Formats: C-alpha cells, structure tokens, sequence
C-alpha cells in the first residue's frame, strides 16, 4: 500500500525537519 | 671498489686503473648515520646482482 | 500483528498508524529541547549535556563522511538519526495493550511501509538534489562511463537504493515487533526478560548504523 | 507488555543515568580544561 | 491450502537461508574486530565504530531474508 | 602500568625507560603494547614509535630494526633513532624535500633502493613536525 | 490440510538452519578474540567488550529463526 | 492457485539463497577492514570511502534479491 | 495423521540441523582459547569469563534449537 | 499453466544462484583492497580504480543474472 | 507444455549455474590483484593488463550461460 | 516429444555445470599471477603467454560444454 | 520412449561433471605456475615442461568425459 | 528399454564423478611441481620421473572413468 | 528390468564416487613429493618407494570399486 | 522386484561413499610423509614402518567397504 | 518383501558414511604424525603409541557401524 500516504507524512516530516531545525541547532 | 677513508679515497682517485666509485667518510668516531649511509649504498649495491 | 492501516479517510485513504505514532514520538523530541536548556550556556547545563553530545557526534560521523560542504547537510544527519532511534525506542518499548484503536494497530512509526520509504525516498531524493548543484547539469545520476559495462547503471542501483535503506528498516522494526509479541503469545511476561535485552541490542544499535548509513549515502552525495 | 519490558528498561535507564554520568565524565573532562 | 503450503516452506526456507550466510561472515567480521583490540589505544573507538557498522549490515543482510519470511507470514499479498 | 622498554642501535642505547603504552610500526602492522603483552617479534621497520607516557604522548622516529617484544622485557633492536624533541621541525621539512629532491634520480633497479630509503628517511622526518 | 502439515517441516527445517551461520561465527569470534585477550590481559574489558559486542549480533540473528519458528506454530496466521 | 505456489517459494529461495552469499562476502570483506583500521589508524578517510562503497554495492547486490523477492509477491504480472 | 508425521521428522531435523554450526563454533573457540592459554596462561580469570560468555551464546543457540525441536514433540498446537 | 510455474520459479533460483557467486568474491577484492590502502596509505586512487573496476565486473555478474530474472518476468516471447 | 516448462527451467538453472564460478573467480583474482598493487604500483601498466585480460576471459566464462539463457527461451528449435 | 524436455534441459544443466568450474580456476590463477608479476615486475617473458595458454585451456574447457549446448539445441541427431 | 530421454541427460552431467574437478585443478596448476615462473627468470617454457604437460593431461581428463558425450549422442547402440 | 535408459546415465555419471578427483588432484601436483622447480631447477628429470610416474595412476583413474562406462554401451551384458 | 538396471546404475554411482577420494590425495601426495625432491634430491631412491607405495595403495583403493564393478556387470550372484 | 535391486543398489552406494574419505586421508599423511624426507632424509627406517602402516590403517576403513561390497555379493542373507 | 530393501540401502549407506570420517582423519593424524617423526625420531615409542592409539580408535569409530551393517543383514531378529 504505496499510493500517496508516504508522501503526505514525509512532507509533515520535512516541516518538522526544518523547523527543528532551526529552533534547536541555529541556537 | 668503496673507500671509507679520506686519506683511502685520495690515494684511490690519483688512479682510476682500479675500478673505484662512492667513496664516503666518517672521522674521528664511525658515526650511526654515516654507518647507515654506507649500509645504504652497500645494500641498493647489492639489490642488484650486478655486485655480489 | 496487522500493520495495514487506520481507517482514517483522507480522500485518498491514508494510514493514521503512521500518522498518531509520527505525531506522538516528533513531539516528545521537538519537546525535550526546553526541559532545562531553554536559556542555554556555555557552562552545559540540564537539556544542554543531552543534546550537546549528540550534535558533535553527528559532527564527528558527517564531516569525514559528508566532505567539505559539511554545514548545509547537519540537520539533515540529526533529524533522521535522533527521530529514528528515539522512534525506534517508542516502537520497541511504549506499551499500548489495555487501550486499542478500533481501526488499526500502533506500536511504531516504520512499522507501516509508507513511514520508512518515505524517510527512504527523502534520503535518495536528497542526494539527487546534492547532485543538482554538486554535479555536471547534463549528466548528475547517469555520469560514469568505464570501458563499457556501465551504460543503463548508476541510476538502476540508485533506483534502489532508496529501497535499500526503507527495508533495511522495514525488516529490522518488525523484527523487534515479533521478537517482543510472540513470547508474550507463549507464556507471560517475566519468561522473556533474558532476551528482552535483546531485543533492546538492536533498538539501541540502530542509532549509529543509520547515521552513517544515510550519512554514507550522503558523503556519495558530494560528489 | 508493559511490564517485564519496563523493569529491564529500569534497570537500563539506571545503568543509563550512570552512563550519563559517565558522559559527563567525557564532556566535563572539555568544558573544565 | 498448497498455496499455504508452499508459502510456509518459503519462509523457512528463506530465514534459514538468509540466516546461514550472514552469520558465517559476521564470525570472520569479530574475528577481525578483535584482530585489532590487541592494538588497544589506537583501536577502542574506530574498530567499534566501523564494526558495529558492519555488524549492522550484516544485519540487514538476513532481515532482508526475515522480512520476506514475515511477509509470506503475515501480509500475505495473495491470500 | 608499564614495560621494560630498551631500544638499542649500533652505538648507543637510545631510550631504556619504562611507558604505558607501545605503538611501533612494522611492515604488516602498527602493533600497539602495552604491559603484561604475549611474547612477540616484530620486524619494526621505518614509522614512529608512538609511546603514551603519562605525562604526554612523546615521539620518537626510528629508522629500522627488529623488537624482540615480550614480557615486559622488551628489546627493540632499532637500527637508528632519535629520541623525543631531538629533531628540528624546519630542517626536517627541508630534509624531505631534499628527500624528494632525491627520489628523481635515475638508474633502474640499483638506485632505486636508495630512493625508497630517503623516501622513508622522509618518513621518519614527518616525525618532527607532528611533535 | 497440510498447511499445519508444512508449517512443522518449514519450522523445523528453519530452527535447524537458523544456528548454522551464528554458530562459526561465535565461534572464529571468540577464537580471534581469546587470541587477543593471549596477547593483551590488559585491554581485556575493551576485548570483552567488542566480544558481547558481535556476540548478541549473533544469539539475535538466531532468534531471528527462533520467532519464526514460533509464529509458525503458537502464532500462526494461517491456521 | 499452483503457479502462485511457485512464485511464493520463488520469492523465499531467492532472497535466502541470495543473501547466503553477500552475507560471507561483506563479512570477509570486514575480514581485512577493520583490521587494517586498526593497522592504520589514520587513513579512515578513505577507507570508509572505499570499503562502504564496496558495502553499498554489495548492500545493492542482496537488495537486487529483495528487489525481486518483494515483486515476486505483490505486483507480479503473471499471478 | 500425517500432520504428526511430519511434525516429527521435522523435529528430527531440527535438532539434527541445529548444532553443526555451534559444534565447529565450540570447536575453533576452544582450539585458539588453549592455544592462547599457552601464550599467556596469568590470564585465566577473564579467560575462562570471556570463553564461557561466547560458549554461553552458542549453547543458547543451540538449545534454542533442541527446545523448539522438543516443542514440536511435545504438547504443541497443531497435534 | 504449467509453464508459467516452471518460468516464476526459474526466476526466483536465477536471482539467488546468479548472486551468490560474485558476491564472495567482491568481498574477498574489497577486503584486500582496504588492507592494500591500510599498509600502504600513499596509494589511494590505484586502488580505488582498481576496487571501482572490481565492484563494476561483480555488479555486472550480478546483473548477467537479473536480465534473464527480468526477462521471466516481464516478457518472455513464449511465454 | 512440458517442453517449454522444461526450457524454461533450463535457462534457469544455466543462468544460476553460471556465473557463480566466475564470481568467486573474478573475485578472488582482484583481491590479490589490488594487493599486489599496493605493495608494487609502479609497474601498474601490464599488471592492470593482465587483471582486465583474465577478468574479460571469466566474462566470456559467464556469458556462455548468458546467450545460453538467452537463446534458449527466445530462439528455440523445439517448441 | 517427452525427449525434448529431457533434451533442453539436459542442455541447461551441461553448459552451467561446465561453466562452474572454469571461473573458481582461472581465479586462483590470474589472482597468482598478478600477484607474481607485480612482486617481480620485469620477467613476464613467456608467464603473459603461459597466462594465456591457461585461459585457453580453461576456455577449451567450458567451450567441450558448449559444443555439447548446440548439440542439445539443434534440430541435430536423435533428439 | 526414456531411451534417448535418458541418453540427453546422460551426456549432459558427464560432460558438465567432468568439467567441474578439471578446472578447478588446472586453475590451482597455473596460479603455482605463475608463482613458481614469475620469481625466477629461468628458463619459462622448460619450468612449463611440467605446466603444460599437466594441462594437456588434465585436458586429457576432459576429452574422455567429452568423447563418451559424443559416444552418447551420436554413436548411440542403446537409442 | 528401461535398461537401456539407465545404461546411459550411470556411465556418464561413473566417467564424471571418477573426473572430478583426478582434477583438483593433478592440479595440486602440477603447481606444486613448477614452485619446486622455481626453488631451484636442479635435478628436473626425477622432477618430470615423479610427476609422469603419478600421473600414469592419475590417468588410471581417467581409465576407471569409462571402463564401467564402455562395457554398457558397448556391449551391454544384460541387454 | 528392474533389478538390471538397478545393478547397472549401482555400478555407475559406485564406480562414479570410487575415484574421486584418491583422486585428489595421489594429486596432494604428489605436490608435497615433488616439493619433497625439489627441496632435496637427495634420498630421491627413497622418495619414489615411499611414493609408488602410496600411490598403489590409492591405486587399489579405486580397484576395490573395480572389482565390485567386475562382480556387478559381468558376473552377476543374483542376476 | 524391490527384493533384490535394493541389494545392488546398497552395494553400489556403498563402495562409492566408501573411497572418498581414505582417499584424502592416504592423500594428506603420503604428502606430509614425503616432506619428511624433504627436510630429514634419515628417518626412512620407520617412516617406511609408518607409511606402510597407519595407510594399511587407512585401508582398514576401507576393508570394511569390502566387507559390506562382498557380502552380499557372495551370499545375501535374505537374497 | 515389502521390507529389508531400506535395511540393505541401510547397510550400504553405512558402511560408506562410516568410512568418510575416519579416513580424512587417520590422515591428517599421521600426517602430522610423519611430520613429528621428521622433526625428531628420539621419541619415536611415544609417536607409535600416539598414532597406533589413534588409527585404531578409527577404525573403532567405523566397527561401530559396521557391526550395524553385518548384525542388520545376517540373521536381525527384526528380518
């Protein structure tokens, strides 16, 4: 079961991939 | 033929009718790098068969 | 012992198991960065001795690997690395038993395909995007021609590759899962503890292996 | 499940706060120097 | 029923199968893993480093096999 | 927390102290020891003989040799060492290039042996600068 | 139908394989690593150490062929 | 049906008797590597290029097995 | 029934399949440890605690082996 | 029919028995390629042209097996 | 039917069989090969010489099975 | 008839089980051989040759293997 | 009738099964061929005087199971 | 007939399995010789008078192939 | 029928794997025989007696097949 | 029928699993034998005692071939 | 009968399967055996005893089924 469900988290994880990113290693 | 001496490599180069060639010199005490200098050139000297 | 789905409808008939898991175990660690450290130092302090440790050992195991153009890819080794092994944590170790969802069955993130061939594709992806910039424009996936036995390769193995690391995790979450589910089927709880610690082994060794997996698969990316 | 998994965690997160401590005996070592 | 059959006997086969060889390299693998911590100092943290690497490939290796055993199992795509 | 440690050479003997730690290079291997360690014999050639005193991680670089490396009673029978601080950093930097200065030379498979020793004379000398 | 009567064979047959691999490779483990705790009694906790190490990559590549073996026959999906 | 019964062992025997292979191969490919590591402590910085590429490639060897395995279940045009 | 049957050969070779690969394990573990000993006899404590700690893995392997065997024998499911 | 089974099955031994021979060998190249490196650390790029050149002729007998696995697969003109 | 569910399986165990020599061969000759380059590289000209000429002679080796694969399904005289 | 399957794959079998050997063979060889001519750069006078005639052989080998695969597929005596 | 069906497989395993010792074996014979010629220029085709004779008898080996093939096939009394 | 049929088969594999030791036997024996002759090639001529007198059985060996073979289907005695 | 061409393939398996196992130890014998005069031809007398003495002792090792295969063909107790 | 094939059949797998052991066996203690008298050519006073003997024991294994060969040969208990 | 055929296969195998073991082991014994009597012939009453006491011990390994064999077929209060 591929169709699009993979997609539509990993660009939920991508936000989160940046966003924790920011918060926590620019500091 | 290899001189060691620097009174033997004089004597040596007045005649060339002996074949002689890399004479060294080490005076006064046989230095450890001037013995690994002639254990140097004797090896590389008999790494070929030309000298055996 | 069904990894399938959670009815939850979303038009296209996504999986919630990957979904309320995902949500749960990003929260705790995007949480954890304020428990003492939320005025940080230079003296290390409370959240700052957990978290300091780690990023210069994503340091140590990227900048060999990675190469020169280290700084913009320290992120990309962190999230993967931390929401892996933390996530592998919440998959080997929360309990969810008493309280079931109706719909599916949540022990894990990369229990469901969709989690870890995405984290997959992201990582494959990702070094294509590397490739963009850090290779010639005409030729990034299907450059290296040797006296030729090469002509359809370098991009059938990293067609893949992607592949490779998604089962990579695949088979190793659910063989936690199993491990854990059927002694318990066998016979109750305080039988299995002699290889429960097993169990944990590998919950705790995957954290270094898919660092410098992925950051392996980056340090290719430089190119 | 909880049970048997969360005592041999116990004694994991015990060992695992001495290791902490042992981690501080790395990075302490640093930040003292 | 044989469809079942020859399943189950695919998944043993395969976890043997994918068990037998990873192991045998992973021996030779600690073998050289010690062939080193006779060299303790300059030795503690790359072999470690580089073996638990390994180790966890080899791993991988029969995963690869168990997963498909799991599959044939569990999620069986035909029945 | 230690070995007898005797590296020997022709006319001296170099460094006779007792270390934690042994790192000298052979051909096959860089074999660390350190105390109470199985009786082997290393066919220590050109490289550095790393040792970790507790005080630092002084160097020494040693031309050649052999160690008849046992119990705690180890006697490396190098062909030409020098302790320590002994060699001089910008000296040893020109001495490579000179080094490669010699590695060009000629002469087929006579000379080349003399090229492949200070080459390794080079090697030796890299010492300096790392300490 | 004979679907209990492969699964036995298939677990059987896996149990008996699962060991083959992990068995050589404990042991040319431990073989190299008694050679270096011979040469070293020293570092013998960072011996010790990479030898639980790979020793557990083993005893778990093993019951990986261990819980397919059970969930052929307590936990079966099948039948 | 029966020719389902062929592609179910098909998939199992392929990824065991694949991954039996790669599984000594990789191991005896650590055989030398972490022991030259230890040899040369310092010259990690293309070892781990070129052993990890060698492990990538043969990783790429056993996931040709898995490649074929998983299709072998799921998506196969015949059954 | 034939089930039993099978159950029971798949027993057989279970047990039987299980122990050649701890057999040559213990074998070359024990052949390096004695000649190591020989090397180095001061050494015996951690020796023996490292010996018995590989020893203890590979025999864990092997009775897991011998009890899945036996749980086929004995009161099992599907008999 | 028939022929179909014979074809998946031809396929699925043709994946594991086509990957299992260059995949030791591969191993045992690479293992001698980063022990080469590790005595000899002032020869880099030979030996990773040469190790490239190796993982290129051992990809490529993997694939000389995969063709004809993709062959069975996806078209075979009597099939 | 039998006759193309024969050919089939022909090809199958002719690919299988094939190129698993050459594999361990190919291998092991560039294992010793790359050591050789290590300890002499200056000579690498006729040394690499003589690894491609062997290494295309054990393709040749292989690629008999591989037109054997071949055209045996595609252009047969029997069916 | 029922000789043609019987032929085919007799064909299958003979080509692969002659190609088996000829790759382990010419391994050990050109491994030897680049070894020896790298240690010792300069006497390969007659040893390039005599490297050849042993891949001749060996080639003669596998190809007494494929006079017997056009033998089997022709439309050639008996069957 | 099983004559010839018999005959085809008949001269396929001998002549794949005495294809397999003989390369092997002439392998080995000139991997120590080119480590005994490469170290000593002496003369090469008087140190082959045992190489090349021992390939024509190991060709020799070959050539029986070959002609018995051909005595198979063609020169069938029985079919 | 069925005699005949069988004939056949256990003459080919009789020549094949009778090969296969003579094989990796005289290929022991031929490397072994030109690394003896590579010592020095002193005598030689006892070397050549050990190596023909071996290889005279090594051949009676290759005689034993097919006089169990020759005697079938020649003049078979049953039929 | 049955019984003939059972002693026929019985003869064919037995005289088959009767020359194998000598097979490789008259090669092995000889490679460390002519080892044996290359290091030292000096008891050369000696050497070739204890050398005809093993080697007729294999030689008869393979006439113990021989001579069951004399008994089964031709002089047949029971048939 | 099934009386007496079995009895042939027997003798025939017997005397072939019979010399494939002792053959490697007299191969491997010929072969140290003779490097006796490759180094030390003075203990040939029991090294003949010892060669002739212990492969007389090797032998009587395989005696115990000739048992079982001809005891069913002369006179079959039940046939 | 319907039986005793498997009791004389019984036989067969056993003598054979009896026979392997022990000959590969009787040699290597004596030929590290031979090996001790060339590295000194002073303890050579401690070499007999050693040698004898082993081989004899094998041939005792191989009467243990041997006597199997004979007591099987002769007058077994089974057949």
């Amino acid at each position: 079961d591929f169709n699009l469900t993979l997609p539509i988290i990993m660009a939920e994880f991508l936000f989160l991939m940046f966003a924790l990113d920011k918060i926590y290693y620019t500091p | 033929i290899i001189s060691i001496g620097k009174k033997g490599n004089t004597y040596f180069i007045r005649r060339p009718e002996i074949p002689v060639d890399r004479y060294f010199d080490g005076t006064n005490l046989p230095t450890a790098k001037e013995a690994q200098a002639i254990a140097d050139d004797v090896f590389s000297l008999f790494v070929s068969e030309e000298v055996d | 012992v069904g990894q399938h789905f959670y009815w939850q409808i979303g038009g296209f008939q996504i999986h919630g198991q990957v979904l309320i898991t995902s949500w749960v175990v990003i929260a705790i660690l995007l949480g954890s960065a304020a428990i003492a450290v939320r005025s940080p130092q230079t003296i290390p302090t409370g959240g700052q001795n957990f978290f300091e440790y780690v990023l210069e050992f994503i340091r140590d195991v990227s900048k060999t690997q990675i190469g020169e153009e280290y700084r913009p890819w320290v992120p990309f080794i962190g999230t993967m690395f931390l929401f892996i092994f933390v996530s592998n944590w919440s998959g080997a170790l929360l309990p969810w038993k008493i309280i079931q969802l109706p719909h599916g069955e949540l022990a894990a993130p990369t229990n469901d395909i969709n989690t870890t061939v995405a984290l997959a594709l992201l990582t494959s992806v990702a070094y294509f995007y590397a490739g963009l910039t850090k290779k010639g424009l005409g030729y990034f996936g299907k450059y290296i021609q040797p006296t030729p036995i090469l002509l359809p390769i370098n991009i059938l193995e990293d067609f893949t590759k992607p592949l490779s690391l998604s089962f990579r995790l695949f088979g190793n979450i659910l063989a936690d899962e199993l491990v854990v589910v059927v002694l318990v089927s066998l016979v109750p709880l305080v039988v299995p503890i002699p290889v429960m610690f097993l169990g944990l082994f590998t919950s705790g060794i995957q954290a270094l292996i898919f660092a410098t997996l992925a950051a392996a698969y980056i340090g290719e990316s430089l190119e | 499940n909880l049970i048997n998994l969360s005592v041999v965690l116990g004694v994991l997160i015990f060992f695992g706060k001495g290791v902490l401590s042992d981690l501080l005996d790395n990075r302490k070592q640093r930040i003292l120097n | 029923p044989l469809i079942a059959a020859a399943s189950v006997i695919a998944a043993g086969l395969a976890v043997g199968l994918a068990s037998i060889g990873p192991g045998v390299g992973q021996g030779t693998a600690a073998g050289q893993a010690v062939e080193g911590i006779a060299r303790q100092p300059e030795a503690e943290g790359k072999i470690r480093g580089t073996l638990l690497l390994s180790l966890a490939f080899m791993e991988a290796l029969t995963i690869y096999g168990l997963v498909v055993a799991l599959a044939l199992l569990f999620a069986n795509p035909f029945v | 927390m230690t070995l007898n440690l005797c590296v020997l050479t022709p006319n001296r003997s170099i460094w006779n102290s007792e270390v934690k730690e042994i790192i000298l290079s052979t051909n096959s291997g860089q074999i660390g020891v350190l105390p109470n360690h199985a009786p082997t014999a290393t066919a220590v050639d050109i490289g550095i003989l790393r040792i970790r005193l507790n005080d630092q991680w002084l160097t020494l670089a040693l031309m050649g040799g052999f160690a008849r490396i046992g119990n705690n009673e180890i006697t490396i029978l190098v062909n030409d060492a020098e302790r320590g601080s002994d060699i001089d950093p910008q000296e040893a930097q020109q001495t490579l290039e000179i080094a490669e200065a010699n590695l060009r030379k000629a002469e087929g498979k006579r000379q080349k042996i003399e090229a492949n020793l200070a080459l390794r004379r080079a090697r030796t000398r890299v010492e300096a600068s790392n300490t």
